[PDB]
RNA sequence: UGGG
């Protein structure tokens, strides 16, 4: 345990205080996961390629009876691998084989086929693949893609907030979006009556939509209300009784129950008569007759001695028609209730705004009311009704509409067609009208079990989908008047499409950018990152306020704490360190199971709407042996809400603290003591860091950095560990143990390092070998260490020993002073790596050759030129030298003796040929590192192309030699053995070459089996290993693909060191960033008793303002760190024994209470003691948990096992006077960082640079020489002065004016110092401009 | 950061700079007439900057009303200094007295030499010294220093140009060779005026305007679309039919051209002469030789019965006066007489001329 | 502006011209063709629809392009920038001489001065010093001096202190609201690639130092100084014009 | 192109002092009417004057 | 994307 075989190197201190229950997993698989998900044989039809092989497969052309079968798919290997394919400039993709078949059917004949063709599928597209680390590689970019944040299709019920026309009436609508297709909305309008809007359409009724769906007036009242009974017949005149239908009512006269009273007039409508008169049973009874008349009829009834009728509905009835429809002889006519309290009437006035109860007509009016076109043909209604209605392939709801659709409407079943029925759309009415109504409740857009997000699998199957489509709708043309094609799957297919429309996508979009190299935590916090925008999206500028703000939903999902600040607040997000994705799309986040008194170690993954109706504990409580709560009152949260509830009321537990943050906040320690946006600034400027030469590990830790590098695959993880047979900065190979083999082909594993190479930042990488020699390795280890990562740590900065107080007024502000020290340690150094490329192409005077130097130019320049005219490795290039020569010939010479004479004394090229060449710009210095030229297939490379193809070579054959020397040493081990085993020379069977000629016959099973194995082992091994040594050395020389106007390709690196500066721009973690005031010596900084001085110095003064404790606190158990390391350091010094150094070291861990850390010494035996010791000589990685930190009286009492002073305050003398300061100064050590942003770039100072040809303005770019800007308010400024002069010069000589540039420069050569105002050029342009309009504008005299 | 479609943008070119030398009489201290003089000068300056017309057309053309030449002379004089070492003055001698006049004012042997080489017998003893050693009285190697230093001396003008437009093919037109076949695939083909058609046909449903635009914004649209689509595919059918008919009809392998009457190539598809001679003017072809589909349809009844054009003469006739004349024929008529006895009816007379253009040495080279 | 890759390229609004020009042809070469009165209604529709979209690109038929789609830009939207003035016009135009640095702060250089860099200078003031260059006799040419300048000679750094010594500069802000944003202070030459600034004058800039950039503008001729030193110069003013209750006061 | 946009002859010389068709190069020759076209010498900077 |  607590090995790792890194671990046993140095030890991390844990102040622990919590058990965490599981460990941090890959963090970056579900990345992974969807590229998993897209690439796999599934035949159930989950999302990926077959999935759109199924969707528009089988494919057929219209009434030619042609059908094609696709089966399955299969992918090929890739021809490069990630190096070479990333550094040839070529995309890395993978071939793409989807077999599909022919079938003809027969000619006249029902359900039959001639004959049927089954071949090989034609090659079509290129399917890119996800590297191990994360990185999609196209054109040699890292590019990341981001996921997509949306809305999940399906019903949403919206209030809207109920303010519209001000009068303050609610109005609730609703929204069934589907996946695809059409969008459908119901609204309704102050007017109470219901309406429709179909994709952002004009609004229609309800009612002429749903009468395209063959529903008649009385099926339409009799399905979507409920009438009362009523019968008036014989002059009884009653109706049915209502006890729970009719809670309130108005009665206007006395009402009897069967001869006895009911509820007399002006009664009481409490629920005592109510229940007084429902414990009896009451039949029908009758009523007077002015209640009929504020009935309305629902059915239509007619008389039954002629065919007319009365209207169709909502329409009331008078007096004088109770003669009529009693003569017609009906007994009982069924109304609808007609009582206002919780329902209401509706739908009747929908019924009375539009004429047409009819499809044909209600399909005109929806037909001709969408589109402003060509009226209907009645053909045009049904193709739009069925093709934008529900179909097969228009509209598909799937998994996630069927899913949460019938979820909304509390269905059991959780999967259905893809097309929604006609009971489905008029359930959504009954529940929409039953919303205001009064009950059910109003669903929330910000509430994250709605919202659903995508990754780069279903994006790129959704493309995929597109394009297979786009292909789709060619193919079934050409098979009507194809006939009998000889090998159809052949030539029927084009690619275009599909390689245009995926490498279109992975090639350009919003979603997929290039990787950040600076730092891995940029790399992984840009792998995970959750973005609004997207193809569906929220743009910017809309849509932004709610939305920005936290949701409780929010808590163990997406970290609260990371978000850009200005911009883009409220969309970027960032997952937890614990959480995953559904298959659906859904983010769960895992609980702990509690049953009874005792808390169950399971966990359980639960999602927004699982864990809403239950209860989980809080993060921080107490804990028993057997899992029993201390505390009856326990701190938890219910719905949406937080209180004390009892212990058996616990459904869960919160497990570990952390999972509200994520990985990048993760780092910070003493989170609670820092502010909020301040830990938010924190988190943002640890990301931006620049790596430097030789990483620190930091002092104040956490121990989540390990996790953080060697899941960012940045270092070298190695696997199957064993021996380490031989070490190398470039290269590191390990024989693996007998345990874990393969059989056959033995085999050791081989490690190529990357060395120094361009980033895109312009920053640079390496890796350095962590072991020495003769040492054995684990599965899991790690080798090597990349960019600011220290033995598998990582560290992105360097500590430094803070001092706080001010320094003769030189800290003002949040600026910041270094001492010298830090200049000459070298620590704070930065390297920079730059591009530099130049062009050969044939134009059209032929090709343009690169040889020959360069014409024109002294040999200075032409010393360092050479091989073609191409700089040496090692040469340093300063200011504009050449860096490589060109040559373009120009043939446009033609006669007349100046030609001959001028070709007499200088002949040769005789300057036909113009000197263009690579040119170099200036402010740029460095060294040259590697030549990248490229070169054309059967151009005659020659040049020094063969000496890297040399170096190639070698490596290959230096690197691949190895496993076969190790096949013929086990061969010839073995054949020594058989040697041996009789007729044995010793030695000399040895000294004699080729086996000693097979030891001639020897025995006759061996001459007849063993003999001619061995030799059939040497021959096979032998000749094996030189074809596979031939076919490498075929795939390192090859012709590099380019554009056919293209001739060739020169790229050379340069490296660039920066230093240090008062240029500055540094910064912490808590949020503070600082520049350079001024670099004092060593000897003007104050020092402490021993002579120490401090190395950098900070102003208290942002202390409480920006409420920052965890600097301080930082800066304490900083001391105490390194001052238990100065004690190992100083016993050292004496070359103390083994016994008390170990018991220094074991009294130095075992230290404070609890912490849960078991580690102790009396476990490794003589050495490895000596090397943690050496390795803790500088300084103790204390390891502090986000959530569970330390304590004052921790730090204090580990502060004094270091005899430091408890106060945590040293008196310091001042480095000029000597004089002792008044009051103690607190000292410590923080962790300082450094940014990229730096003076180097951002100084330009421009005099006079290039003019543009329209307005005669300067331009506004750096480098191109921008003059920056002089804007409105900086002339409403000098207004404000009164300066007329001063605006006047900058207005017109300084920028428009053509005559006053050269006349005012001319005037202050001579010293003149004269203005001579001029006419802005842009006014005329205004002039012009308008002057192309009708509209006159002159001047006057 | 990609800004959406990108900048795209007018963008105001900067570039310009073709001569400086306004901007730099711009700041010389002249009185009156010397300016206007000066300008008057630096219009007449060639884009080579070596011999300028005449010193005569100036002054003639300038309108003098007195204002001697002794005053235009010391503006040529004055201008040629603080020139780029020197422009125009032409002569071609007066740029190398310029050149050594400020450069270093000492060496060995830098002035002595450099007088009388400058002034006089120059073109004399830029062939070869020989007797020229005996004439300007130095001894063997004492003029390699001096030689050595003209050498450097060195187009007078032409170091600013800062001219970008180098001028690419690119592209165009492509032609490939495989299976026993050099056939033209027609190896372009952006498929952006297919690409458009295809997703135009998209916008034209997307106005969402609700004035449905049905007769103005529908049918006019998409009659541009069929005018952009069809005339594009015409096109791209047409260069495609005469790279295949140009591809088919000669083969660049084989040794020598064909010669193409204007009307064999118009006469295989049947469309007038004038309309593909101006189609392939600007068109150019790609291969895997050289870097025009203009010089492989050369037409030219090459004099004889016997066989082609003057393409496929010219070339031999550079390749047979490539490698010629061991000792010092320096002639013409024998490289007739060798080309009359291939059957090429070669006049011999005309030949010279034929052989003597696009940088051959002839006849000069004798 | 022809593009090497893009051959030549046209702009949004001249394909108008080439659009109203077709049809007017189509309608003059069909018009007196003397055919139905339908075809030269559609196209006196066309040639009206084409007119109105080259002056108001805005409404009506908002014609989009194959390529590049968008609305594209109309006479109305070419006028200034954005529509306004703002742009290339009206306090639009960029000047010269201007600022880009980072501003850092000494407890010295007296309130009406500032630290000036060393590479800064050099170049703000190649006017001046090819002037002293060729008034003092060193040199004679133009490029000579240009020359001298390039090789930074050491009495060029002493005429340029020379030249710098009384010679005030001014400096700005990006955001500028009230007129205490930009001042005029005298220069003092400093080693380092930042600008010091007055650490009481930075209250009035309502600034701190993360590393903030800055903005500086030289001025030239006469009265330019003269109003700069008259004015602009923080010693001269003090109270500021709102409160009337001090500023600058230290803290 | 003739008589189109941005056309030589009206709107000004494209290049210089020069003329189409190679006539009237430079300098001494001011007022005048090329052979072919109208084309006249200019300063080149009025192009957008008309 | 990022800085005030």
């Amino acid at each position: 345990m607590v090995y790792s075989y890194t671990e046993k190197k140095r030890i991390r201190k844990d102040f622990g205080k919590r058990p965490q229950v599981l460990d941090v997993p890959y963090l970056l698989s579900i990345q992974l996961d969807s590229f998993q998900k897209f690439i796999e044989q599934d035949p159930e039809g989950q999302y990926g390629l077959e999935a759109a092989f199924r969707s528009v497969f089988p494919i057929q052309s219209y009434s030619g009876n042609s059908e094609l079968q696709y089966v399955s798919y299969r992918l090929g290997e890739p021809v490069f691998d990630v190096q070479e394919c990333q550094i040839r400039g070529v995309t890395y993709s993978a071939p793409l084989r989807v077999k599909l078949r022919l079938v003809i059917y027969e000619r006249e004949a029902p359900e039959g086929t001639v004959k049927d063709i089954k071949e090989q599928e034609v090659y079509m597209g290129e399917i890119p693949l996800m590297t191990d680390n994360g990185t999609f590689v196209i054109n040699g970019t890292e590019r990341v893609i981001v996921s997509q944040l949306h809305r999940s299709p399906g019903v949403f019920f919206d209030s809207d907030k109920g303010k519209t026309h001000s009068s303050g009436k609610v109005l609730y609508n609703a929204r069934i979006i589907p996946y695809r297709g059409s969008w459908l909305d119901f609204e309704f309008d102050p007017k109470d009556n219901l309406f429709v809007r179909i994709d952002r359409r004009r609004k229609l009724p309800a009612t002429i939509i749903l009468r395209a769906l063959n529903y008649t007036t009385e099926q339409i009242l009799d399905l979507f209300f409920e009438k009362v009974i009523f019968e008036i017949r014989d002059n009884k005149l009653q109706m049915e009784l209502v006890p729970e239908r009719l809670r309130g009512e108005t009665a206007s006269f006395d009402i009897e129950a069967n001869g006895k009273v009911y509820v007399e007039k002006g009664r009481r409508i409490t629920a005592r008569h109510i229940r007084q008169l429902e414990k009896d049973d009451v039949k029908l009874i009758e009523v007077p007759v002015e209640y009929i008349a504020g009935k309305v009829v629902a059915k239509d009834y007619i008389d039954e001695s002629t065919g007319e009728l009365i209207c169709a509905a909502n329409m009331e009835l008078s007096l004088d028609l109770l003669a009529k429809l009693s003569q017609s002889g009906h007994k009982r006519i069924e109304t609808l209730f007609t009582n206002d309290l919780d329902h209401g009437p509706y739908i009747s006035e929908t019924l009375r705004v539009d004429p047409t109860n009819d499809r044909l007509s209600a399909l005109v009016e929806i037909y001709r009311m969408m589109r402003p076109g060509e009226p209907p043909t009645r053909e045009a209604a049904e193709s739009l009704f069925e093709n934008l209605f529900f179909s097969e392939d228009r509209y598909d709801l799937s998994a996630v509409g069927r899913m949460k659709f019938n979820r909304s409407l509390l269905r059991e079943e959780i999967e259905g067609s893809g097309i929604l029925s006609k009971d489905d759309i008029i359930d959504v009415m009954k529940k929409l009208i039953d919303i205001r109504n009064g009950k059910g409740e109003v669903d929330d857009i910000d509430h994250l079990g709605n919202r659903r997000i995508r990754s780069v699998g279903e994006m790129a199957e959704n493309q995929f989908r597109v394009g297979l489509v786009r292909v789709e709708r060619a193919v079934k043309e050409r098979l009507s008047l194809g006939d009998l094609d000889t090998l159809m799957p052949q030539d029927m297919i084009n690619a275009k499409p599909i390689s245009a429309a995926v490498k279109e996508f992975f090639g350009s979009s919003q979603l997929s950018q290039f990787m950040d190299q600076n730092n891995p935590l940029s790399e992984i916090t840009h792998k995970r990152r959750i973005s609004a925008l997207g193809p569906g999206g929220l743009t910017r500028e809309r849509a932004g306020f709610e939305v920005r703000d936290v949701h409780p939903t929010h808590y163990g999902r997406v970290c609260p704490i990371e978000t850009p600040e200005g911009p883009n607040i409220g969309l970027i997000n960032s997952l937890s360190v614990y959480a995953q994705t559904n298959e659906y799309g859904f983010l769960e986040t895992p609980y702990r199971k509690v049953t009874d008194g005792v808390v169950t170690d399971e966990i359980h993954y639960l999602s927004a709407i699982e864990e809403g109706n239950y209860v989980i504990a809080q993060a921080n409580s107490n804990l028993d042996e057997e899992g029993h709560f201390v505390e009856d009152l326990v701190t938890c949260r219910s719905k949406g809400e937080s209180s004390l509830f009892s212990r058996d009321q616990v459904d869960y537990m919160d497990v570990s603290t952390q999972q509200v943050v994520s990985v990048g906040a993760s780092l910070i320690p003493f989170l609670e003591h820092d502010d909020a946006n301040r830990a938010l600034m924190g988190a943002n400027m640890q990301r931006q860091a620049v790596p430097t030469l030789r990483a620190d590990k930091p002092l104040v830790g956490t121990g989540m950095e390990r996790a953080v590098a060697v899941d960012s695959g940045v270092t070298a993880v190695a696997k199957r560990g064993g021996v380490v047979q031989y070490v190398d900065a470039s290269r590191i190979v390990i024989k693996v143990n007998e345990d874990e083999m393969y059989p056959g082909e033995a085999g050791i594993d081989i490690y190529n390092l990357t060395k120094y190479t361009r980033s895109n930042q312009n920053t640079c990488i390496n890796q350095m070998p962590c072991v020495s020699l003769g040492e054995p390795v684990e599965r899991g280890d790690v080798l090597a260490d990349g960019p600011s990562t220290d033995l598998g740590e990582l560290a992105l900065g360097q500590n430094m020993r803070v001092a706080f107080m001010p320094w003769n007024g030189y800290n003002f502000e949040d600026s910041i002073l270094v001492s010298e020290r830090v200049v000459q340690e070298d620590r704070f150094t930065t390297i920079h790596i730059q591009e530099l490329a130049c062009v050969s192409r044939d134009t059209k005077l032929g090709p343009e050759e690169i040889t020959a130097d360069i014409p024109n130019v002294g040999e200075a320049a032409l010393s360092k030129l050479d091989e073609s005219g191409i700089v040496y490795i090692g040469a340093e290039v300063t200011g504009g030298d050449i860096l490589v020569g060109k040559v373009t010939p120009k043939g446009e010479t033609q006669l007349t003796p100046e030609e001959k004479l001028l070709r007499a004394i200088f002949g040769e090229k005789a300057s036909d040929v113009k000197d263009s060449s690579l040119r170099v710009p200036n402010g740029v210095s460095g060294t040259v590192i590697d030549v990248q030229v490229f070169t054309r297939d059967g151009v005659e490379k020659d040049k020094r192309a063969l000496e890297i193809e040399e170096m190639q070579l070698k490596q290959a054959k230096k690197d691949l030699s190895e496993e076969l020397q190790i096949l013929e040493a086990g061969l010839f081990s073995r054949i020594r053995a058989v040697l041996v085993a009789g007729g044995v020379e010793a030695e000399k069977l040895d000294k004699l070459p080729r086996d000693r000629w097979l030891e001639l016959g020897l025995t006759d099973e061996e001459k007849q089996n063993q003999l001619e194995q061995l030799a059939e082992q040497y021959d096979e091994l032998k000749h094996e290993f030189e074809k596979k040594l031939e076919a490498k050395r075929r795939k390192i020389t090859q012709g590099d693909d380019l554009a056919p106007g293209v001739l060739k390709i020169v790229k050379v690196y340069l490296a660039v060191k920066r230093r240090i500066q008062p240029g500055d721009k540094m910064a912490g973690r808590h949020g503070n960033k600082g520049v350079i005031s001024k670099i004092n010596p060593i000897e003007d900084m104050p020092y402490d008793e021993n002579g120490t001085p401090v190395d950098i110095v900070l102003n208290p003064l942002g202390v409480p303002s920006r409420m920052n404790i965890g600097q301080i606190l930082e800066t304490h158990l900083g001391m105490a760190a390194k001052g238990i390391g100065d004690k190992i350091n100083a016993m050292l010094k004496q070359q103390q024994e083994v016994a008390k150094l170990r018991e220094f070291i074991q009294r130095a861990y075992d230290l404070g209470a609890d912490v849960r850390q078991k580690v102790d010494l009396s476990t490794f035996s003589d050495e490895e003691v000596m090397r943690l010791a050496e390795n803790l000589r500088k300084g103790m990685p204390i390891a502090t948990p986000v959530f569970d930190g330390a304590k004052e009286a921790e730090i204090k009492e580990l502060l004094k096992l270091g005899d430091l002073p408890t106060s945590g305050q040293i008196r310091l003398y001042d480095g000029r006077t000597g004089e002792q300061f008044e009051r103690p100064v607190t000292v410590g050590y923080m962790y300082m960082l450094k940014l990229n942003h730096l003076v180097d770039d951002k100084m330009h100072a421009r005099s006079t640079g290039s003019y543009s040809l329209v307005t005669q303005q300067p331009l506004g770019g750096k480098a191109q020489f921008g003059g920056q800007r002089f804007g409105e308010m900086e002339v409403w400024a000098l207004e404000a002065y009164g300066a007329a002069y001063t605006l006047q010069e900058m207005l017109t000589v300084k920028s428009d004016d053509v005559n006053g540039r050269t006349k005012m420069y001319k005037n202050i050569v001579d010293g003149n110092h004269q203005m001579e105002p001029g006419m802005p050029e842009s006014f005329n342009v205004l002039l012009k401009e308008i002057r192309s309009l009708g509209i006159n504008i002159e001047l006057e005299d | 950061y990609q800004d959406d479609e990108l900048p795209v943008y007018q963008g105001e070119t900067t570039q310009t700079l073709q001569d400086y030398l306004m901007w730099q009489v711009e700041l010389t201290p002249f009185t009156d007439t010397d300016r206007a003089i000066a300008t008057s000068i630096v219009d007449a300056v060639d884009d080579t900057g070596y011999l300028t017309i005449q010193i005569e057309d100036i002054v003639d053309s300038i309108g003098d009303d007195e204002i001697g030449l002794e005053e235009v002379e010391a503006v040529l004089k004055r201008i040629q200094r603080f020139d780029p070492v020197g422009v125009a003055a032409k002569d071609l001698r007066d740029c190398l007295l310029i050149q050594l006049s400020q450069f270093a004012k000492e060496t060995p042997w830098l002035e002595e030499a450099r007088l009388i080489i400058s002034d006089h017998l120059d073109l004399l003893a830029n062939h070869d010294f020989r007797t020229l050693m005996r004439v300007t009285r130095l001894k063997e190697e004492v003029l390699k220093e001096a030689v050595n230093l003209i050498q450097s001396l060195d187009x007078x003008x032409x170091x600013x140009x800062x001219x970008x437009x180098x001028x690419x093919x690119x592209x165009x037109x492509x032609x490939x060779x495989x299976x026993x076949x050099x056939x033209x695939x027609x190896x372009s083909i952006p498929r952006l005026k297919i690409n458009q058609q295809y997703a135009a046909m998209g916008n034209s449903a997307r106005n969402d305007a609700d004035g449905q635009f049905i007769r103005s914004n529908l049918q006019e649209a998409r009659w541009l679309i069929k005018s952009l689509e069809s005339a594009n595919d015409t096109l791209l059918r047409v260069s495609r039919c005469i790279v295949e008919q140009q591809q088919a009809f000669f083969e660049q392998g084989e040794e020598y051209m064909k010669p193409m009457v204007l009307a064999d190539i118009a006469q295989a598809v049947e469309m007038h002469e004038s309309t593909i001679s101006r189609v392939t003017t600007q068109k150019y072809l790609h291969s895997p030789r050289g870097i025009x589909x203009x010089x492989x349809x050369x037409x030219x009844x090459x004099x004889x019965x016997x066989x082609a054009s003057s393409t496929a003469i010219r070339a031999l006739v550079k390749k047979l006066i490539a490698a010629e004349n061991p000792a010092k024929p320096l002639s013409d008529s024998k490289l007739t007489s060798m080309l009359s006895e291939q059957g090429i009816m070669v006049a011999r007379r005309t030949v010279a001329k034929y052989r003597e253009s696009l940088s051959i040495p002839p006849s000069n080279q004798r | 502006v022809p593009l090497d890759g893009g051959r030549f390229a046209t702009s949004d609004l001249n394909d108008l011209y080439r659009r109203v020009i077709n049809r007017n042809n189509r309608l003059k070469r069909l018009l007196d063709l003397a055919a139905p009165d339908i075809i030269v209604r559609n196209e006196k529709r066309m040639l009206q629809e084409a007119v109105d979209a080259l002056l108001d690109n805005g409404r009506r038929g908002r014609a989009i392009t194959g390529s590049n789609k968008r609305p594209l830009k109309s006479l109305a939207d070419m006028i200034k920038g954005k529509q306004g003035r703002f742009r290339q016009n009206l306090l639009g135009k960029r000047v010269d001489y201007s600022g880009r640095s980072v501003i850092t702060v000494g407890p010295y250089l007296r309130l009406h001065q500032c630290g000036l860099p060393k590479k800064m200078a050099l170049e703000l003031f190649k006017p001046f010093i090819y002037g002293k260059l060729e008034l003092r006799g060193l040199a004679t040419t133009i490029k000579a001096a240009k020359k001298m300048v390039e090789r930074e000679e050491a009495v060029v750094w002493d005429i340029l202190d020379e030249v710098i010594r009384e010679h005030p500069v001014l400096l700005n802000r990006a955001p500028t609201l009230h007129r205490l944003g930009i001042q005029a202070f005298e220069p003092v030459l400093i080693e380092g690639k930042a600008i010091q600034l007055h650490p009481l004058v930075c209250a009035a800039y309502n600034a701190d130092f993360d590393g903030d950039q800055m903005a500086v503008h030289v001025p030239l001729t006469l009265e330019a100084q003269l109003e700069a030193r008259a004015l602009m110069m923080s010693t001269n003013n003090i109270l500021s014009p709102a409160n009337g209750e001090p500023i600058i006061v230290p803290s | 192109e003739r008589d189109g946009l941005f056309c030589a002859r009206i709107f000004g010389p494209v290049k210089d002092y020069e003329c189409l068709c190679g006539k009237y190069k430079r300098l001494k020759h001011r007022g005048v009417i090329c052979e072919k076209c109208g084309v006249e010498v200019t300063q080149t900077k009025v192009r957008r004057e008309r």
